[PDB]
Formats: structure tokens, sequence, C-alpha cells
């Protein structure tokens, strides 16, 4: 789901 | 039409890889740690690890291995560039100074094949005959080691297996064998082969296949003594070689994925084990001797040993010290005990190292109410997360100040031949001299017997035989302190009154214009020892024991007048030694030695501003180091002070610097103050360990900060931050946050530790009834920190399942209050588009935090903006503007909506609008007369967008996937209808960072025009500014100039490196500057320096003055 995603993208692509 | 320039502001402290071994010499261990585009270089020694050498590179670390060839003195490095540039490095160390040579290069890019999922992978066989790379998909490239083939010349052998997770080459094989875990279908395998480099087949494999767990992911190689494979997945850790099969399966290890490992003991019978949590664990292999048949394996065992910061990299250093290279967090040094202290842990953490984490969100603030620059970060994941808040300069903070003008002078002054709580301070006036004394914050004011106070003194110290020197201009003199007497005084034969001083403790030498006299304080009187004229009239003069004695100074320094000169005499003698004229006719005002650690310096400030540098020998002297590294345009006046362990030189003039010791250089920071011009150490009954400072009119003591040129807090949350915003009217911050909970007996989440948002001082939940819609648990909080003390003042808790996604401080409509105002979105088990969230108004009001308003929302609120007076939101893919009515409801008309899913957006002072959608860059413009948004202009061309900003009204910078930078600019043409609905990219460079925020700030103030600082997922802090056309061409000549200079590591052209790449194109670098380049004009041996700047006027002391100006940027 694109919210978790997105927080993973932030953290370094996790 | 577009112009920019890129300067790093923080290097990257997020640590991307380490690795240990026999670098430097086989008689040494290192500790290589790996940054994005740095590597750095330690030797482990007993006190810890001593830095060697930190190098550059044009390229992304993804690939670092030591290796020795056979009939090779030390290990040596080899390096993969993320851009796929290999090559091979030397450590030389041959002269004084140290070298990185490339013993080897070439790119081993290809034009075919996808970038295989986890990663490009490189790995050594144990027999160093060849080099595996896992570039892509189906494809395995090999180089062959030999002691040729210095371009790396490769091939490429088909891999049947499409999908590979990790690969190692295997120990103990007649022939190198690769050992892997491939996914297909059926789940995943471990399977070999043979790398036949004579036919370039894969041959068969040693040992056939066999089926591993699902989530099997780390192949781990053991060494001769056992030889075979582990492979470690979840709830799973297994041994395979030949037909051995051996498996563990602790659920000690079931939670957290395993993530990285290191082995311990050569032999391979203890490993190293890093969670995704910080958990750390020892894998043990149990060895059995058989009655003459070598070792082989019985079992396996893990044992959880503690915590360390989630790890990508874990070194077993020696002696029970690891290396703990963390990414998420702050990395550390750490002790493995045998016996578990106290809370029952094996670890225990020596040393903790500052990583700015993933940098998520930031904003600046003028935070101590000064007109500087602050930046506060919300930094880390998990229960690493923190903010960080960091300004610039050094500080000191002020305990007592007094007003007393044109002080010309001032020198400490202890009250009695025993303790060092120094009472008394004089200052020396134009030509009067006023005693003080302590009571301890207090300051009143009348002489001692024998201190002449109508003559203008140039030293106020102390000396033998209790007893206090003054050296007034009038003449040397003699005060004793319990007899009370003018125990002597010299004057000069002729009545010519004295110039220049220097008076250390137990010695003197004066100077009365070229003349020079020696004078001694054996007890209780004076003794002329020497006498010498000088060449030129005496600018300046310096004594001090340099080591070797206690009082007795062995050399001097002096700085002459005409011939604008330094030079070192021997002072029983004062016979010329070595002399080194400057240039330029601009009288030296300062000269100093001073006692570091591993080089004895000296250097030397004129009266324009201008400083130079020269180490030497207290026991001889060599001419060092030679770079004019300017500060003030005053004439700077050294000092010696005490601090922490190493003491240091501190810098008066306009622009007081300090300057300290780096690698085993010297560092140059900022002293955030008006103008010094005298300063003098302390230790005081009043004010002890301090220092003294007079400026234009006013007297100050406090106490020096930190070291760095940039000074760093940590606030510890103990969870993960998401966003953040300064509340000014409320003096406070607000911060999401989240947290992860877990399953309870209860069925309900517990908690793994307490974090922010459960220790806070107060706290509150969120009562909405506005829904009727073993396992891990995210909870949102949104927490109000003090801008002062930054203690956790209130924490919110929103609903089950609640994500705040998005968070704003504003005013409203015509409503007086600022609110916090924070976009959520419910989510639920799975439903992967969210179809329900609240947009909900917080007041934090005298004490508490209030829920004002409510509005429910049908999405996910990606994103939202203040704009004129409404509340701007992206909702899933709707752009709603909404209303603050007068009874304090939220409210829209449904009719005006949107068609976009702003992951991101900015704003402009106007009714502009920077948003992306579907993978693109957007403008947007209110029209009233529709109530809407219009869409002036867009950028088509694909760009996974990470984060965005207005630089101003017609330019657009942009930030994407693929660690690319590019500006976006409207069409200044006809067509305006056609060619003005596509905006332009008009800029790009490779930033080789990935950046998740941009906002517009410096932290500089109290050449170039504007200024927006970024952060970085790996720490990084950057600043852009906008630049004329002379400059950006200027600088552009420069670099071209610079890189035929400049030598670069593995041979890289910073061309290949800053163009702009992704996978659909490689355009060349377009309205871009890296001052990162720009910069390292300044490092440079002077040779080279007029090699570049071969030709506007055209000199490099008009050039090292350009490029300075811009240091100051930031």
């Amino acid at each position: 789901i694109l919210p978790k995603v997105l927080h993973k993208r932030t953290l370094g692509l996790s | 039409m577009s112009y920019n320039y890129v300067v790093t502001a923080q290097k990257p402290t997020a640590v991307n890889g380490c690795v240990t071994g026999h670098f430097t010499s086989a008689e040494d261990l290192n500790l290589l740690i790996a940054k994005n585009t740095r590597l750095e270089i330690y030797v482990v020694t007993a006190e810890g690890l001593r830095p060697v050498k930190e190098v550059g590179m044009y390229g992304k670390i993804a690939v670092m291995e030591l290796f020795r060839p056979k009939g090779e003195s030390k290990d040596l490095l080899f390096i993969l560039t993320a851009k796929y540039n290999a090559c091979i490095l030397e450590y030389k160390q041959s002269g004084e100074s140290i070298d990185i040579i490339t013993r080897a290069h070439g790119n081993v890019q290809d034009r075919i094949g996808r970038p295989s999922e986890t990663g490009i992978i490189g790995i050594i066989d144990p027999e160093c005959r060849m080099i595996g790379l896992r570039l892509y998909d189906g494809l395995f490239k090999v180089i062959p080691l030999d002691r040729d083939n210095k371009e790396l010349k490769a091939f490429n052998i088909r891999l049947e297996e499409l999908h590979v997770i990790d690969v190692k080459f295997l120990y103990g094989c007649q022939a190198p064998t690769i050992c892997f875990v491939y996914q297909d279908p059926q789940g995943r395998h471990v399977k070999t082969y043979e790398v036949s480099l004579r036919e370039k087949e894969f041959n068969k494999g040693p040992w056939k296949q066999e089926n591993v767990e699902a989530e099997a992911s780390m192949v781990i190689a053991v060494p001769e003594p056992f030889g075979g494979a582990i492979i470690i997945g979840q709830e799973s850790i297994t041994y395979h070689n030949g037909d051995k099969y051996l498996a563990i399966a602790p659920p000690i290890i079931k939670q957290s994925t395993i993530v990285c490992h290191n082995r311990v003991d050569p032999n391979g019978s203890r490993y190293l084990l890093g969670d995704m949590e910080g958990r750390l664990f020892m894998l043990l292999l149990e060895k059995e001797e058989q009655m003459d048949g070598t070792v082989t394996l019985k079992d396996l065992r893990v044992e959880l040993l503690g915590e360390t910061s989630i790890a990508e990299c874990l070194t077993y250093l020696d002696n029970g010290v690891v290396f703990v290279g963390s990414r998420l967090g702050d990395s550390q040094l750490v002790k493995l005990n045998v016996d578990s202290n106290e809370q029952g842990s094996y670890v225990v953490a020596m040393e903790t190292f500052t990583n700015l984490g993933p940098i998520v969100d930031m904003c600046v603030v003028d935070l101590e109410r000064q007109g500087q620059g602050q930046l506060v970060t919300c930094s880390g994941a998990f229960k690493e997360g923190s903010l960080r808040i960091i300004r610039n300069g050094i500080g000191i903070h002020e305990h007592a100040s007094i007003d007393l003008p044109g002080i010309k002078g001032l020198w400490p002054l202890r009250s009695d031949p025993n303790r060092e709580t120094y009472d008394t301070l004089v200052l020396s006036f134009v030509g009067q001299t006023r005693v003080l004394m302590l009571n301890g914050e207090e300051v009143e004011e009348t002489e001692l017997m024998g201190f002449v106070d109508d003559q203008q003194t140039f030293f106020c110290g102390n000396v033998a035989h209790q007893q206090l020197i003054q050296i007034t201009s009038a003449s040397v003199r003699l005060v004793s302190q319990e007899p009370k007497a003018l125990v002597s005084e010299w004057k000069e034969p002729q009545a010519k009154n004295i110039s220049v001083a220097s008076c250390n403790s137990s010695q003197v030498v004066v100077a009365v214009g070229r003349a020079l006299y020696y004078l001694q304080i054996h007890p209780q009187e004076l003794r002329q020892i020497s006498h010498t004229e000088m060449e030129h009239e005496v600018a300046c003069l310096d004594i001090t024991p340099l080591g070797d004695s206690n009082g007795l100074s062995p050399l001097c320094a002096i700085g002459l007048w005409t011939d604008i000169s330094a030079r070192i005499l021997k002072l029983p003698s004062f016979e010329l030694l070595h002399k080194e004229m400057l240039g330029g006719e601009i009288i030296p005002r300062s000269i100093l030695m001073t006692t570091f650690e591993s080089s004895h310096y000296l250097l030397c400030a004129l009266g324009d501003g201008a400083l130079f540098y020269f180490g030497l020998n207290i026991e001889t002297g060599l001419l060092s180091d030679r770079k004019k590294v300017t500060l003030g345009t005053q004439p700077t006046v050294l000092r010696t002070f005490r601090s922490l362990s190493t003491t240091n030189v501190f810098a008066c003039s306009d622009r007081p610097t300090v300057i300290y010791s780096s690698n085993h250089k010297l560092v140059f920071s900022n002293v955030n103050l008006k103008e010094v011009n005298y300063m003098c150490p302390l230790n005081s009954d009043g004010y002890p360990d301090s220092l003294a400072l007079a400026n234009n009119s006013t007297l100050t003591i406090g106490t020096i900060d930190e070291i760095q040129k940039l000074h760093i807090r940590t606030v510890p949350l103990y969870e993960s931050p998401r966003k953040i915003c300064y509340q000014e009217v409320s003096q406070c911050f607000g911060v999401l946050s989240s947290r992860i909970e877990v399953q309870d007996t209860s069925g309900g989440t517990t908690a793994l530790r307490p974090s922010a948002s459960t220790q806070a001082l107060s706290s509150s939940v969120s009562s909405s009834k506005l829904f009727s819609s073993g396992e891990e648990v995210e909870v949102h909080n949104l927490l109000i920190i003090d801008q002062h003390t930054f203690e956790v003042l209130h924490a919110h808790q929103f609903l089950q399942n609640e994500y705040a996604l998005s968070l704003v401080s504003c005013k409203l409509g015509k409503d007086p209050n600022t609110y916090f105002i924070v976009g959520t979105a419910m989510v639920y088990p799975e439903e992967a588009e969210p179809k329900q969230g609240r947009i909900v108004v917080f007041q934090y009001s005298d004490g508490k935090l209030q829920t004002v308003a409510e509005k429910e929302v049908k999405g996910a609120v990606y994103s939202m903006v203040e704009f004129n007076g409404k509340l701007l939101a992206s909702i899933n893919s709707t752009v709603r503007l909404y209303e603050w009515t007068t009874e304090k409801d939220v409210r829209t008309e449904c009719n005006h909506y949107n068609n976009i899913m702003a992951l991101y957006l900015k704003t402009k002072g106007d009714f502009i609008l920077v948003g992306d959608l579907m993978r693109s860059v957007l403008l947007l413009a209110y029209k009233p007369m529709e109530g809407n948004f219009e869409e002036i202009a867009r950028d088509f061309n694909p760009n996974w967008m990470s984060a965005v900003e207005i630089l101003d009204d017609d330019n657009f910078l942009g930030a994407e996937n693929a660690f690319n930078l590019f500006v976006c600019q409207k069409d200044s043409a006809a067509t305006t209808d056609e060619e003005r609905q596509h905006l332009q990219e008009v800029g790009l460079f490779h930033l080789g960072e990935f950046v998740n925020v941009f906002c517009h700030g410096s932290l500089v103030m109290q050449p170039t025009q504007g200024s927006v600082l970024f952060g970085t997922v790996n720490g990084m802090i950057g600043l852009v500014t906008s630049l004329s056309e002379s400059w950006y061409n200027l600088l552009l000549d420069m670099q071209n100039r610079l890189n035929k200079v400049i030598k670069s590591v593995g041979k890289i052209e910073h061309s290949f490196w800053r163009s702009f790449h992704t996978e659909r194109k490689t355009e060349p670098a377009t309205g871009f500057i890296d001052g990162d380049l720009i910069e390292s004009f300044l490092d440079i041996s002077r040779p080279k320096m007029q090699e570049v700047v071969a030709n506007r006027e055209a000199t490099a002391d008009d050039l090292i003055k350009v490029v300075e100006e811009l240091t100051r940027i930031h």
C-alpha cells in the first residue's frame, strides 16, 4: 500500500 | 538561462559498508569504512582506532573488498562503483605523505541486462584467481586476476538461474566454485558451479542442488578447516557441504530478519549476526577432532549477546571490540564481554558515532533568537530515531559583561604562589593600566604596590619566587607578592622606550626597534644575558617552552618590518638561523609557536587579515606546509588557551576563528561572536575553566563549545520521526512519529520499549467516533516538543490504524490562532488504496493540546499546504481547498476538486503550485472564476520524484529516484497554448544522494543569490544557490581546467560521474556546478595551481580569493 511503501523509500528503500 | 551551484554542507554520515584487514602494511590491522563516495581508513590500536587517510571518489562505493594476490606485500583493495566503474587500489606511504595508487581500473557496464534485484554483488575466490560480479539478471561477469589485465577486460557467462538472491565462492575447492541461492517458482534452492576461466563455461558444481527455506537470503562461505556454506533464513540456519546437511531453527531468531554478519575467528567457528532490531548474535560451530581424521562440524549454536544500533555493518576488530557500522542510527564501537553484565547483556558500548541517519524531514529555525540559521532534523528509524539540531560555528555562553572601551591588551592573574584560581585581571589602555580584583562574581578596581598605572603594559603574567612580572613600555619591572615590593627594575641604556615583548614564565625577550635584549628572572632580580640588532624593525616575537624544558625557551619566532619576513633564532645567542620572506609588504601582526601532538607548529598573522602556516622542529627547523588561508580583514592576533585534552590556537580579529586539529591537521571554525581583538584563558574562583575576551568596548568571560565546524545536538526519540513543523508563537515543535507495537495475550498491542510517545510529560488519545468501517502494528502520534528544553511536552495518539502522513503549522481564514493541522489515513488489513482518513485541527494553547476540529475525508491525506487563507490538501488523487469558518469548521465545495495525486507539494506567495502526480512535475495556478486550480504547465518525461522546490516564479528544482537533480523552467515563447504547456529541463546533475527534503534557509548569516538546503538518506546536508552568467561560466571553465590537474582515485572522470543518469538516458550535466569540486582549488600545490588559471584578469591570487567568498556560503 502506497503509504508504507513511501515511508520505506524515505528510509532507504527498505 | 539557468546557472546553479551545489556545495556539500555536511558530508554523508551514514555507513554503507566496512571491511577489516591488512592494507596499510602487513604489520597492521585496518578498518575500512565506506560512505557513499568516501572511503575512510583506520588503524586498529590499543586506545582504539587511529585514522590515517580519508579519500574521495567520483562514484558511489557498492563493492569494497581487500585481497592478497600471490607474491604481494600487503592487502590490495577492490572497489566497484554504482555506475559500474571498477578498480584495484594500493596504499603507498612512500613519502611522509600518503597515496592511493590505482593498480588497475576500467568500466564494467553492460549495454545488455537488467539490474538484478538485491543489487550489485562483488566476490573474490579464496585463491585470488578471480573476481565474480553479479551486476544483472542472467549474467555472471568474470575478471581474471593474473598480474596484467590493468584495464580489467572481463567476460560474461550466461547464468540459467534468472533470479539470484546471494552468492559466494567456496573455500577448499580444486577450482573456483560458486555457491548461490536462487529463486524460481517452487521456492529457493542452493546450487554450485565451477568457473572454467579457460573456456568460459560454468561446468558442473562440486555438489548437487538442495532446497532451502522460502526466505533464505544470506550465504556464508566457511574457511578450510570446515569448508562449506551456511545459509541464514528466517526461523532457520543451515550448514551445507557435499552431502552434509546441518540445520537449526532457534526461535530466538524467528522475529527480526538477520541482515549482516562477520567472522570472528579465522577458523570460522564464530560469526557475529545482525538483526533489523539491533539484536546481536554469536553463531558457534562446534568442532570434532577425529582420532586422526581432520576436523568436522558436529553442530551449530546461536546466542543472543545483546543489542547494537541497526547495523549495515559489523566488524570484529580485536580483543572483543566490534565496530558496528550503522545507517539508520549512530555507528559505534562495542566491547563483547565473556560475562553478561547487568541487564544480562554481553554487549557494552564503548563509543558512539554521530549519523544524521536518514534525514527524513527538516526545518530551519533561528532558535536562540540570533539572526543565524540552525537546522533541526527528523533522523533515524525505529528504536534509532531522533531529532538532530545543527548549528554553524563554535559558540560561547556569557557569564559577566563589563563595559570599558578602547582596551588594547589583557593578561590573567592569580594572587598567590599556589592556587590556580586566578583572582585578578589587568587591562592595558592607550597609555594607562588600571587593575582589578575578583571576589567571585565581582570586579572591584584598585591597583597593587609597584604597578605603573600611567604606563601602557605589554605584559601582565607570572614569574618565579612569589613574583608578578610587568613589562610596561616604560621599563620591564618586578613586583613580588608576599614581599609586595619592586624587587628589580630594568631600563634601556639610552632611555629609549621598549617595543615588542615576549615572556613565558621564567624567561624574557624584549625589543627596542631592530634591537633585542634578553634578561633573566633568576633569584629575585634582572640579568642582561644578550643583545643583537636586527636587519629591520621588529614587528612581533614569541617564546614558550616547547617540550624538553619547563620555562627555558630553546628557540624563538620573529616578525620583521621591511622584508616582511618570519624567522627562527637560538635565544641564548640570538644567532640568525632560518628565515622566510613572505610576499607583499603589509606587516606581520603576530607570530606563534605551539605544542600540539606530532607536528610542532608555528604561524604568522599579517595585518590585512591574511595568515600563513608552517610546522617545524623545536629541535631544528624545516619549512613546512604553505597555503595562505585568509580570515578577517583586521590584523589577527594569535593566542594559547586551555580546554579539554588537546589545547589550541585562537585567532583574534573581525572574523574570530579557532584552529583545532583534524586528521592530525588543523580545524577551521568560526567563533560565533561579533569581533574579538584580545583573548586570554582562565580558571578562576568566580569563573573556573573559561576564557576572557574584549571587543570594541566590552569585556566577556565564558566557556568554549564543542570543536567541529558544525555543532550537533542529539535528541533520542527511541521511535520513528516522520514530519516536523516549527510553531513560533508557541515556541515549540510538532512532530509526527510512529512506533511498532505487537500482539499480546489480549491480542491487543503492547510495546517493545519506552519511547517519546510513551514517556511524554503529558499525553492524550483520539476519541473520534467518526468511524464504523504474532502480528505487528504501527501507532502514530503527534508530539509537542519544547524549542528550548526539547522535552516531549505532550503526545496525542491517533486512532487505531490511523497513519498520519502530513503536518502543517498555520493560521486560517480570519481566526487569529495558529493550529497544527495533521493529514491522516485509515490503514486497514488488506485494502491497497485506502478510502478513508481525517484532517485534524489541533490547538496547543496555554499549556495543553486541544482538539479543535475534525472533518472526515475519503482517502489518504498525502500532503497539505496552507494556500492563501484556506487549507489546500491532496486526498488520494484529488485536490481540494478548505475553508475555516468562523464557527471553526473546515468545509469545501465538493464540486471544486482536482485530478491530481500530489505526493509532493509546494507554493509560491502568489497563486501557484508545484505538484507531482503520475511521475511528473506540475505547475498550477488558482483561477477564482472556476474556484479551481488551472494547469499552467507540465514537465513530460518520466521522473520518479522524491522531493520538489520552487526557486523563483519560473524555476523549479526537483530530485528523483536515480540520485539526479534537475531544474525545470517555463518557456518564454509564442504558441502560448502548446509550447507554453511544456516546462523544460534547463539543468541536470547526478547528485549521488537521495533527497528527502528541500527548504529555504541558510546557516551562515550574522556574491550569489538565493539558498535552498537539502537532506539526504545518507544524512548529508547540501546547499543550492543561483549564480550569474559570468560565474557559471568562469566556474564551468574552472571545472574543466580543474579535472585536467586534479588526481582522481580509481581513474574516474568527474564528467562521467556528475552526468545525469537514469535508465531511459545519460545526458551530461547542465546548469549546475559542484562547489565541492570548485572548493578543492584551495587544496592544491601552487605549482598545479598556476597551471589552472593560465588566464577578466588572470591570477591565482585573484582566484584563491574568489573561492573563499563561496566557502563563506555555508
